[PDB]
């Protein structure tokens, strides 16, 4: 098999990781920064990223466990192996 | 309410009583 | 207070909503094309979406918690509202 | 293990067991 293959969706580890380390800090940084300004950007910010928080959740939830009902069915179909 | 919720809600207003800025 | 500010890392709800988007879509398309090449590439890509994904995760914990005691004491010290 | 750790888990096992490719 290709164990090397043309991946072009392999950018999402660039993207999660920083992400991760963006979006944290940008978190951190907002929640310290909150206290120079009006707390409807803490609430707009906690409530988009929160928002996005639970709606990457969620869609891998829903697609998570659909792969689950999905890949079951299949590999009891095919040869479920281990 | 997950965790990440619950702690959303309870860090953000904890942060805000703190840090609310227009306080 | 300012309502309105400056905010230049506000790009945050740019990077996590996209991120959610292309990320979900580059974890669907990659657990779709898995079966084109070797499950090591899926290994890897589920090592690093969890790896990153249980690190952000980790990491606003560990600062949510912070927060919430460092709050709590700013808060009760300098006057604790609702 | 957390909600996303288990189906992490979970999923990805059983997505490779039908899309395993080189199965």
């Amino acid at each position: 098999g290709s164990h090397m293959a043309s991946s072009r969706q392999k950018y999402a580890e660039e993207e999660l990781e920083q992400v991760r380390e963006a979006l944290r800090k940008a978190e951190k940084e907002l929640e310290s920064h909150s206290s120079w300004y009006a707390p409807e950007a803490l609430q707009k910010w906690l409530q988009l990223t929160h928002e996005v928080e639970v709606q990457y959740y969620n869609i891998k939830k829903q697609n998570a466990e659909k792969q689950l009902l999905v890949a079951k069915e299949g590999a009891e179909k095919i040869k479920k192996k281990r | 309410g997950s965790e990440l919720n619950e702690l959303a809600e309870f860090a953000r207003l904890q942060d805000q009583l703190d840090h609310r800025g227009d306080h």
